[PDB]
RNA sequence: UAGCGGGCGUGGAUCCCUGGAUGUCCGAAUGGGGGAACCCGGCCGGCGGGAACGCCGGUCACCGCGCUUUUUGCGCGGGGGGAACCUGGGGAACUGAAACAUCUCAGUACCCAGAGGAGAGGAAAGAGAAAUCGACUCCCUGAGUAGCGGCGAGCGAAAGGGGA
RNA sequence: AGCAGCGCCAGAGAGGGUGAAAGCCCCGUAGGCGAAAGGUGGGGGGAUAGGUGAGGGUACCCGAGUACCCCGUGGUUCGUGGAGCCAUGGGGGAAUCUGGGCGGACCACCGCCUAAGGCUAAGUACUCCGGGUGACCGAUAGCGCACCAGUACCGUGAGGGAAAGGUGAAAAGAACCCCGGGAGGGGAGUGAAAUAGAGCCUGAAACCGUGGGCUUACAAGCAGUCACGGCCCCGCAAGGGGUUGU
RNA sequence: CAGUGGAGGCCCGAACCGGUGGGGGAUGCAAACCCCUCGGAUGAGCUGGGGCUAGGAGUGAAAAGCUAACCGAGCCCGGAGA
RNA sequence: GCCGACCCGCGAGGGCGGCUGGAGGUAAGGGAAGUGCGAAUGCCGGCAUGAGUAACGAUAAAGAGGGUGAGAAUCCCUCUCGCCGUAAGCCCAAGGGUUCCUACGCAAUGGUCGUCAGCGUAGGGUUAGGCGGGACCUAAGGUGAAGCCGAAAGGCGUAGCCGAAGGGCAGCCGGUUAAUAUUCCGGCCCUUCCCGCAGGUGCGAUGGGGGGACGCUCUAGGCUAGGGGGACCGGAGCCAUGGACGAGCCCGGCCAGAAGCGCAGGGUGGGAGGUAGGCAAAUCCGCCUCCCAAAAGCUCUGCGUGGUGGGGAAGCCCGUACGGGUGACAACCCCCCGAAGCCAGGGAGCCAAGAAAAGCCUCUAAGCACAACCUGCGGGAACCCGUACCGCAAACCGACACAGGUGGGCGGGUGCAAGAGCACUCAGGCGCGCGGGAGAACCCUCGCCAAGGAACUCUGCAAGUUGGCCCCGUAACUUCGGGAGAAGGGGUGCUCCCUGGGGUGAUGAGCUCCGGGGAGCCGCAGUGAACAGGCUCUGGCGACUGUUUACCAAAAACACAGCUCUCUGCGAACUCGUAAGAGGAGGUAUAGGGAGCGACGCUUGCCCGGUGCCGGAAGGUCAAGGGGAGGGGUGCAAGCCCCGAACCGAAGCCCCGG
């Protein structure tokens, strides 16, 4: 039955992108959180 | 800065496949057109080049031990010289 | 970091400190776009036979201040980051009060802007009772005093004195 | 490097390492020396910006939507209180030293200070960073991380978030033969030691096993305890140990 | 009246959408499945892709349903050792 | 650390001895604390119990010979058997990310095995002007110069810019690799850009205009894909087992293709004058006037043809692999069925009234007219990214080689009234990664049953009966449509004979589509298998189709067309927002918001005392504020300061009425 992940690329990185994240006071702090945890990824990767 | 988008040729059963008819196919550098692949092997084995191919090489990713690798990725071009033209430097 | 294959060092190698060079692409990211690391350009040079195509070098974001003849211009600056500290704008609730509403928690948590090796504050329209003191900040003390308080729970100074 | 014998150094007997336990072996330690280059640097020196007089007259100036007053609030020890002071959202709204503000309503006296422009080091706070020290931890501790960890893995995402250190002095890491497809072993060999043989120091417990001793198929059980007895074992015996039949 | 015509939240019925009854499953094939049966099926239809709306908030042909497998107030980190 | 039957201590402990261990330890006497664990459904780890137990993941299914190999139920090959075949086959898209192909290999992964693999190691492998996307357009939306708003962060937002499965745009057939192919190659055919030239024209855009540019349902003509038959064309072969050497059987009889020609369609009025409009730029467009042709012409597209290129079976030898030969010098032709596709912007009807922008064409402005546009030809130029493989699944989402989930295209034949249904079957692909036996209870799924036939039971729950098509026939009631598939019946196969109509061809034969009449045959039974309604009567609720508690409720609940009340005059009421603003609505009372009722029929009574709402310029009370008699504090005073009566002061409440 339709489960909850249905991956879709445009998706993920429209909305939890790099880009997306800079944009909002909000996810600047989150980059911000993410880098000063030392997180290797920022952000999801995606193949496409 | 020319010697430089010509990596190394690609040695292969089916590179030599094509060096019978008018094929070169080497490796190049992954930011190259084929427009400079172009002007560039004319200007290196001195032949003219009627035309290039290209793709990239998705590089594989190999590992060892725990610590789980990545090959470097690459770009195949692949130039058909003017009739009647060779490379003796290929042709090996 | 052994190995395969090769080299270099008293004509001072490796290596350590200092300055310089180079430093793709993304990121404040700034030519434009964009789903960060990709895509597409204008201008002036250069490269290839080179007009078409491609590449190479330079250059082109925005804002504020100053100068300039409206302007086009030209220069100086800003932008983003930083563990904690600091300052300003905003600002809870659990909780305590053995319920709870004033009150408490607390101007704390946090959000935001800014500052910087600190930040604030700072040369009296002051103290407050001595015809005395003499900017500001910090520590000791004064003092759990003076007071504040559904005079509940609680909260809680200053002057002065000793110091930096 | 222990033990022994005889020596020496010390402004150095902090500490570490070397096959174990070293002042004298090694690196250090005490003491002392050093920068072309970059950074720092009034601590010392020099210079510049600036700055400094007494009396008399004059009544020109001395920070405005400001003082001040009232309404609404904030700060302070001050919760509207007798409620000032400082600050200010709304309304009214001055003066320039016969000016103004304050000394807790208010008034009089006395006294203090000069608002409505700005700047100012030090003393102070902190610790990403470097070092020093510990009646601080010693791998379930100490940072989440001694290890390739903000990882693996988990979540769409914000985010969550592990496990995992130790052969030996030296790799000398076990040629070679043997069984086996391999794995793994048996010999040989190295080593002080190999049940130190490679997730290899030590190697506890649960747990699984092999051998041996005592025991059990008419027997009733919180599993033991008390007694006697048989068997087995240590001791010459007196004794003790194991087992368990009643 | 006959012809022609080809309407309709019309009828039967696959795809497709759905879940009526029963059985099965119940440390499952499965954190909602299977079989038989059944409802809709030109519409208030089903559906891919691109978008917007969220926590006292959204969305709701209304069940307090849904809002990333427990929603009478999501998840995370924080206040927090309430 | 391990052992002890010894010693000391009341005990927690200490000591001694033996074995292991192999580099630290720390008296007497004091000090300091992360200081003693059996329990916290405690936290971490290890290891047990259940137990060799349940399970081994669809009941589509196996068997044998040969090969490989240390080892085969499980890997390769062969034959037989079975299952799918609107799929369990084939091609796209998404997601996945090397899973592709080779070679070597089996520790683990694989629910058993493994020599195999989607697993380990390594090497290869993805080629584009024309396919997709970007150097094009715009959609919702997003962003956002201006501008507006907000303590800050930020919000809204014009132009513009971004944004695609929509608009626009030039490649078809075939061969080759182990693995890519409108990408390499072969053949035929195209597109832009630049340069030179020929010819031609007022050229020129970001601006004006045209166009692009549109719904649903039904539908014509012609054609293609696709499919069937052929005694005709080609073909290696076959005569079995009683018969057949034949109009026998079996196989195959296509694909692309520019110009031109043909067939079928779409698009399009032409000429002249005047013009105040398309934010006074126009020869364009619009609008008025008259004349002509009423259709052609011109333009575009689909198909057929078409120089020529390609391909081309069964069967047989070689063959693990997988193909290559044979295999023809192949043939390549007729007839029929035929689309939901094509011509395409076709036609008709309907009401719910059906994107934009660029390309393209046209008009002009600035500017240029040695330019520049336009058409032909020649020569040159043409980047970036994707391209493997999986893709209804063992490679995506579901912790798993999970019976679940996942958009688009193709999806053959025969039969059944039709069909994408059902049964069987091509092509293609599979037998679901534990087997072997046995033939107990019991459980599951399934078959049948004497007599009875609902006695079962909360309930005919469940099963069963019925079932398609054709004809006969069909009631209350009704809103005249219905109720209807009411009910109840009969027919259905096969053979021969007579015959009616439709289609293509030509009117005929052949092919095909739908029938009607008689005669007869067999069986228990003729929609002989699979698909396939049991029916009636009468209450309740709800009008009706719909909606719902994803995962125990599908209903009598919600919704609904319809009715009434009420608000709202437009900068509307109302809603979201601190605001700007937006929604309402680019709507305007035949409208919009709220509320209740809920098709339709007939109807809806009385009670305004209380409550709400509406009305009520009176009165009553009523805050700040205004007012200031009167009183106070202080000063020597001028003053300063405070208290304060009457009186004026909204809404609300009271009061009055609906
Ligand atoms: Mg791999
Ligand atoms: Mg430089
Ligand atoms: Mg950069
Ligand atoms: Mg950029
Ligand atoms: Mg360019
Ligand atoms: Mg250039
Ligand atoms: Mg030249
Ligand atoms: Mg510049
Ligand atoms: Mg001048
Ligand atoms: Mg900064
Ligand atoms: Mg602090
Ligand atoms: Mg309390
Ligand atoms: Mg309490
Ligand atoms: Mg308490
Ligand atoms: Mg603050
Ligand atoms: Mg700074
Ligand atoms: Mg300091
Ligand atoms: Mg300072
Ligand atoms: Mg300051
Ligand atoms: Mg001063
Ligand atoms: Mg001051
Ligand atoms: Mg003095
Ligand atoms: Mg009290
Ligand atoms: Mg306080
Ligand atoms: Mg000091
Ligand atoms: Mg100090
Ligand atoms: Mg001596
Ligand atoms: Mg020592
Ligand atoms: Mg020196
Ligand atoms: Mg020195
Ligand atoms: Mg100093
Ligand atoms: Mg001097
Ligand atoms: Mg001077
Ligand atoms: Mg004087
Ligand atoms: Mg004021
Ligand atoms: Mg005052
Ligand atoms: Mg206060
Ligand atoms: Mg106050
Ligand atoms: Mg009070
Ligand atoms: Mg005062
Ligand atoms: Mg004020
Ligand atoms: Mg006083
Ligand atoms: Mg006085
Ligand atoms: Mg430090
Ligand atoms: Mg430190
Ligand atoms: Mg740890
Ligand atoms: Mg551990
Ligand atoms: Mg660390
Ligand atoms: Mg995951
Ligand atoms: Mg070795
Ligand atoms: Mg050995
Ligand atoms: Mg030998
Ligand atoms: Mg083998
Ligand atoms: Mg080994
Ligand atoms: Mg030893
Ligand atoms: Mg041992
Ligand atoms: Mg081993
Ligand atoms: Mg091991
Ligand atoms: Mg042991
Ligand atoms: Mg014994
Ligand atoms: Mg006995
Ligand atoms: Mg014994
Ligand atoms: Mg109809
Ligand atoms: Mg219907
Ligand atoms: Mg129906
Ligand atoms: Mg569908
Ligand atoms: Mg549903
Ligand atoms: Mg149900
Ligand atoms: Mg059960
Ligand atoms: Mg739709
Ligand atoms: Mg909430
Ligand atoms: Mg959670
Ligand atoms: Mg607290
Ligand atoms: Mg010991
Ligand atoms: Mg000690
Ligand atoms: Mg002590
Ligand atoms: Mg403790
Ligand atoms: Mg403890
Ligand atoms: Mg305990
Ligand atoms: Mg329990
Ligand atoms: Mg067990
Ligand atoms: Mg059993
Ligand atoms: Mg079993
Ligand atoms: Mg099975
Ligand atoms: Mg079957
Ligand atoms: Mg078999
Ligand atoms: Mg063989
Ligand atoms: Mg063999
Ligand atoms: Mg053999
Ligand atoms: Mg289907
Ligand atoms: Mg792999
Ligand atoms: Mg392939
Ligand atoms: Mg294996
Ligand atoms: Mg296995
Ligand atoms: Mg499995
Ligand atoms: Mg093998
Ligand atoms: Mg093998
Ligand atoms: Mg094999
Ligand atoms: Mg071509
Ligand atoms: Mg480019
Ligand atoms: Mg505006
Ligand atoms: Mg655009
Ligand atoms: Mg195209
Ligand atoms: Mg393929
Ligand atoms: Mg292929
Ligand atoms: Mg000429
Ligand atoms: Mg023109
Ligand atoms: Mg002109
Ligand atoms: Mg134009
Ligand atoms: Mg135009
Ligand atoms: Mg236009
Ligand atoms: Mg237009
Ligand atoms: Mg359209
Ligand atoms: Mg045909
Ligand atoms: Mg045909
Ligand atoms: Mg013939
Ligand atoms: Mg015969
Ligand atoms: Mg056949
Ligand atoms: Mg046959
Ligand atoms: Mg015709
Ligand atoms: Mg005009
Ligand atoms: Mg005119
Ligand atoms: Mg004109
Ligand atoms: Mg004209
Ligand atoms: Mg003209
Ligand atoms: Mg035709
Ligand atoms: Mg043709
Ligand atoms: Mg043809
Ligand atoms: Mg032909
Ligand atoms: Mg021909
Ligand atoms: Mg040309
Ligand atoms: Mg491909
Ligand atoms: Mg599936
Ligand atoms: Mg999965
Ligand atoms: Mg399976
Ligand atoms: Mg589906
Ligand atoms: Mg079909
Ligand atoms: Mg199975
Ligand atoms: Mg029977
Ligand atoms: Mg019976
Ligand atoms: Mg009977
Ligand atoms: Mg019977
Ligand atoms: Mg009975
Ligand atoms: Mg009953
Ligand atoms: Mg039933
Ligand atoms: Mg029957
Ligand atoms: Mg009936
Ligand atoms: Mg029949
Ligand atoms: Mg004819
Ligand atoms: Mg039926
Ligand atoms: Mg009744
Ligand atoms: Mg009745
Ligand atoms: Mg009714
Ligand atoms: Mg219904
Ligand atoms: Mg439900
Ligand atoms: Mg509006
Ligand atoms: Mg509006
Ligand atoms: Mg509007
Ligand atoms: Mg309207
Ligand atoms: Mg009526
Ligand atoms: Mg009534
Ligand atoms: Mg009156
Ligand atoms: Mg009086
Ligand atoms: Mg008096
Ligand atoms: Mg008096
Ligand atoms: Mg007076
Ligand atoms: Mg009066
Ligand atoms: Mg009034
Ligand atoms: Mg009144």
């Amino acid at each position: 039955m339709k489960r909850t992940w249905q991956p879709n690329r445009r998706k993920r990185a429209k909305t939890h992108g790099f880009r997306a994240r800079m944009r909002t006071p909000g996810g600047r702090k989150v980059l911000k959180r993410r880098r000063q945890k030392g997180r290797w990824r920022l952000t999801p990767a995606v193949r496409k | 800065t020319a010697y430089d988008v010509i990596l190394a040729p690609v040695l292969s059963e089916k590179a030599y496949a094509g060096f019978a008819e008018g094929k070169y196919t080497f490796w190049v550098h992954p930011k190259a057109t084929k427009t400079e692949i172009k002007n560039a092997v004319e200007t290196a084995f001195k032949v003219k080049v009627v035309k290039v191919n290209t793709l990239h090489v998705r590089g594989k990713k190999k590992r060892l031990g725990r610590y789980l690798g990545k090959r470097p990725d690459r770009k195949k071009a692949i130039v058909q010289v003017a009739p009647g033209q060779k490379i003796e430097a290929l042709e090996g």
